[PDB]
C-alpha cells in the first residue's frame, strides 16, 4: 500500500495570507496526484490534477508544485469563501488511497 | 474466454482471444497561439486582471527557457526515438514557416514534411482572438481596475489551456508521459483518429477505446516561435485486429521425493500471436494487457517463431531444475501455484473467511471457487471478469 | 452534464447485508470507469472499490476484501454495491463517484451522499 502522511494537521491564517500544505508519499509515484476540497456536509470538488494542472471552473489562485516524491499546494491569497478540508490522493495504478486531511481556518 | 487447465503438466494453455497490434504511429502537430500580450502592461496597483496577465507573461518566458534547455546535442524506446526524429525534422525554419502559412486561413490542413509523413495540423485561436478583440478594447489608458468581473472571469477561463500546457511541458523536461485532456480535446482527438488511414472496424474500435488510445500516446515540445507555442503529439495506430492468439503461463512442476525436489518449468511463457505471415512472441509482461475478451500488444517488441504449441527448440523449451520457487500464476480465468517449500497456502472467498485450505501439488481451480489466494499472509487478487 | 444520485437504505441491523445503488444519468455507461468511496464521521475519506473502464478489474481495497461484491449493470445504466456482514463500525456516509479520461485519473462529478447507520 502507498501510505500518505499530511502535514500540518490544522492551521489558521488571515485573509490575504499565503498558505502552504505539504503531502508526502511513501514511495515514488512520478507525477500522478490529485487534490480535493470538501466543505462541511458536501461532496468534494476537484481542484488540481497531475500535481500542476488546473481543472475547469476553479479560481486561478490554486497552484501546485511537484518535487520528486513531495507535493505542495499553495493558495496565493486566502479568501473568506475558503473554509474547508483539503485532501491529496495518488493514482499510480490499482489501488488508490487518500490522506488524513488538513483543516484551514480563517481569522 | 476459454481457459484450459492442461491435464498433464503444470503449465496451462488458453485460446479464444482476439488480438489487436500497434502497427504504427500517426503524427499530429498543433499551433496553439497565445496572441500579442507583451505590449499590454498595467501599473495601477495590485488587481485581478494584473495577476492573470503577469501569470501568462511569466508562463511564456518559462516555456521559452524550457525549450532552450530542451535542445540537447510505459512504452519502449522505439516510440521516443521516432518522436525525437520527427521533432528534429519539424524543428527547421523552412517547414516551420510552411506550417504557419498553411494554417493561416483555415483550421485543417493535411500538409507534408520534406520526408514522407502525415502531419495533419490543427490550430486553436481562442486565446488570441480574445486578446486581440475584447481585452485590448476593454483596457483603456492602462486602467486595470475595471468593474467587469465577468471579463476577469472570462480571462481566467480562457487562458487555462495555455497555462496548463506550459506547466505540463515544463514539469517533465519537454516530454509528457501521456496525452492529457488539455493537449487534445475530445472533438479534436475524434477527428484525428477518424482521419488516419485505417479500416472502419479499427476506427470503431478506437472510438470505443479512446482511453487506451490516449494512454498509449505522448507529446513533445517543438519550440517557441515569436508569440506562439508549437508542439506535436502522436496517436498509436492499431492496424491488424481479429486474430486468434494464446498465452502460456507456466509454473515449476515439483514433485517431492523426501528431500529431493524435481521441478519442471518451461521457458516459453508469454503471448503467441499468429498474424498474417508468421507467429510472434512477446516476452515481457508489460507489452500486453487484457481488455475484456481482447489483448493489446505492441509489435515493436516481437520475436519470430514458426512451429510450436504441442507441449512436447523442438522438444519444447522446458527446464528440469531441482530448486523450487513459490508464487502465484494469476491467469485471467484461474490461478496456478506450486508452493511446497515448507510454506502455508490456502483459499479465500468473497463472503466466507477460510474455506478449502490449499494443499500442495500444483493445484486445480475453477475461477469462481475463490477470489483471493494467500501464501504466508500475502494478498493476491483475482481479476473477476 | 453527468448527474449521480443515490438509493435508500438507512438502518441495517448487525449481522445483516446492506445494498445501495447509484443511478448514473446523462452520460453513457461503457466509456469511462466508475468507482465508490466512503467516509465515516470524524475522519478522512478512504477508498473502497472501482471498476476500470472495460477491464472489469472490479478491484477492492486489500483490507476490505472478501467482504464486498461491487458489480455493474449495463441494462439501465445502474451500479450496485452489496455488503456481506455488517459490523458496529461501518457506519459512514457512502459516496458514488465517477472517474475521467486522460492520464491523471481525477475523480469528478461526485454524488449527493447518503448516510448509513448500524444499530439494534
Ligand atoms: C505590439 O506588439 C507587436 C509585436 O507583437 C509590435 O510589432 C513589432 O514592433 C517592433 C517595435 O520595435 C518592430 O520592430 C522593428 O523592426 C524593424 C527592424 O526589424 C525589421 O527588420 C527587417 C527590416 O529590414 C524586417 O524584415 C523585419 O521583419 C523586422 O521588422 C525596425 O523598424 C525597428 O527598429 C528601428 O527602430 C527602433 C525604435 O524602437 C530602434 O531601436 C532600432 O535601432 C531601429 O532604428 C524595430 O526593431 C517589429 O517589427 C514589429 N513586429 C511586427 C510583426 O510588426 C508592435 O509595435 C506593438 N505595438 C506597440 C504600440 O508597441
Ligand atoms: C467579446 O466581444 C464580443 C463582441 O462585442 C461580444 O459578443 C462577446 O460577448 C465578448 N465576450 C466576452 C467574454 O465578454
Amino acid at each position: 500500500d502507498i501510505q500518505m502522511t499530511q502535514s500540518p494537521s490544522s492551521l489558521s491564517a488571515s485573509v490575504g495570507d499565503r498558505v502552504t500544505i505539504t503531502c508526502r508519499a511513501s514511495q515514488s509515484i512520478s507525477t500522478y496526484l490529485n487534490w480535493y476540497q470538501q466543505k462541511p456536509g458536501k461532496a468534494p470538488k476537484l481542484l488540481i490534477y497531475a500535481a500542476s494542472s488546473l481543472q475547469s471552473g476553479v479560481p486561478s489562485r490554486f497552484s501546485g508544485r511537484l518535487s520528486g516524491t513531495d507535493f505542495t499546494l499553495t493558495i496565493s491569497s486566502l479568501q473568506p469563501e475558503d473554509f474547508a478540508t483539503y485532501y491529496c490522493q495518488q493514482t499510480y495504478s490499482s489501488p488508490r488511497t487518500f490522506g488524513q486531511g488538513t483543516k484551514v481556518e480563517i481569522k | 474466454l476459454k481457459e484450459s487447465y492442461l491435464e498433464e503438466s503444470c503449465s496451462t494453455i488458453t485460446e479464444g482471444y482476439l488480438s489487436v497490434l500497434r502497427t504504427g504511429w500517426y503524427t499530429n502537430v498543433f499551433t496553439l497561439e497565445v496572441g500579442d500580450v507583451e505590449n499590454l502592461t498595467c501599473t495601477d496597483g495590485p488587481s485581478l486582471i494584473k495577476t492573470e496577465l503577469d501569470l501568462t507573461k511569466s508562463a511564456l518566458r518559462e516555456l521559452k527557457t524550457v525549450s532552450a534547455d530542451q535542445l540537447a546535442r510505459v512504452a519502449t524506446a522505439a516510440a521516443v526515438t521516432a518522436g525525437i526524429a520527427i521533432a528534429k525534422t519539424i524543428r527547421l525554419e523552412s517547414e516551420v514557416n510552411a506550417i504557419k502559412g498553411a494554417l493561416k486561413t483555415t483550421n485543417e490542413a493535411v500538409s507534408t514534411l520534406g520526408n514522407g509523413v502525415r502531419v495533419l495540423a490543427t490550430a486553436v485561436r481562442e486565446l488570441k482572438e480574445f486578446v486581440s478583440k475584447n481585452l485590448t478594447s476593454a483596457i483603456n489608458k492602462n486602467k486595470c481596475d475595471i468593474a467587469d468581473l465577468k471579463m476577469a472571469v472570462s480571462f481566467s477561463q480562457f487562458n487555462r489551456r495555455f497555462l496548463n500546457v506550459v506547466r505540463q511541458f515544463s514539469d517533465n523536461a519537454g516530454i509528457t508521459p501521456a496525452i492529457s485532456l488539455d493537449l487534445m480535446t475530445d472533438a479534436e482527438l475524434a477527428r484525428a483518429v477518424s482521419y488516419m488511414p485505417t479500416s472502419a472496424g479499427q476506427i470503431k474500435l478506437m472510438l470505443e477505446n479512446r482511453a487506451m488510445v490516449r494512454r498509449k500516446g505522448f507529446g513533445i515540445l517543438i519550440g517557441v516561435y515569436g508569440s506562439s507555442v508549437i508542439y506535436m503529439v502522436q496517436l498509436p495506430i492499431f492496424g491488424v485486429i481479429d486474430t486468434p492468439c494464446w498465452i502460456i503461463k507456466a509454473a515449476p512442476s515439483c514433485s517431492e521425493k523426501d528431500g529431493n525436489y524435481a521441478c519442471l518449468l518451461r521457458e516459453d511463457q508469454g503471448w503467441y500471436c499468429k498474424n498474417a505471415g508468421s507467429t510472434v512472441y512477446y516476452p515481457n509482461e508489460k507489452d500486453c494487457e487484457t481488455r475484456g475478451d481482447h489483448v493489446f500488444c505492441d509489435t515493436a517488441a516481437g520475436i519470430n517463431v514458426a512451429e510450436q504449441s504441442r507441449e512436447c527448440n523442438y522438444p519444447c523449451k522446458v527446464s528440469t531444475g531441482r530448486h523450487p520457487i513459490s508464487m502465484v500464476a494469476l491467469s485471467p480465468l484461474g490461478a496456478l501455484v506450486a508452493c511446497y517449500k515448507g510454506v502455508s497456502c490456502s483459499i479465500g472467498s468473497n463472503r466466507v473467511g477460510i474455506i478449502k485450505q490449499l494443499p500442495k501439488g500444483c493445484s486445480y481451480i475453477t475461477n469462481q471457487d475463490a477470489d483471493t489466494v494467500t501464501i504466508d499472509n500475502t494478498v493476491y487478487q483475482l481479476s473477476k471478469v | 452534464e453527468v448527474q449521480l444520485v443515490q438509493s435508500g437504505a438507512e438502518v441495517k441491523k448487525p449481522g445483516e447485508s446492506l445494498r445501495i445503488s447509484c443511478k448514473g444519468s446523462g452520460y453513457d455507461f461503457p466509456s469511462y470507469w466508475i468507482s465508490w468511496v466512503r467516509q465515516m464521521p470524524g475522519k478522512g475519506l478512504e477508498w473502497m472499490g472501482r471498476i476500470d473502464p472495460t477491464d472489469s478489474n472490479t478491484n477492492y481495497s486489500p483490507s476490505f476484501q472478501g467482504h464486498v461484491t461491487l458489480s455493474a449493470d449495463k441494462s439501465i445504466s445502474t451500479a450496485y454495491l452489496q455488503w456481506s456482514s455488517l459490523k458496529a463500525s461501518d457506519t459512514a456516509i457512502y459516496y458514488c463517484a465517477r472517474h475521467s479520461d486522460s492520464w491523471s485519473y481525477y475523480e469528478d462529478s461526485w454524488g449527493q451522499g447518503t448516510l448509513v447507520t448500524v444499530s439494534s
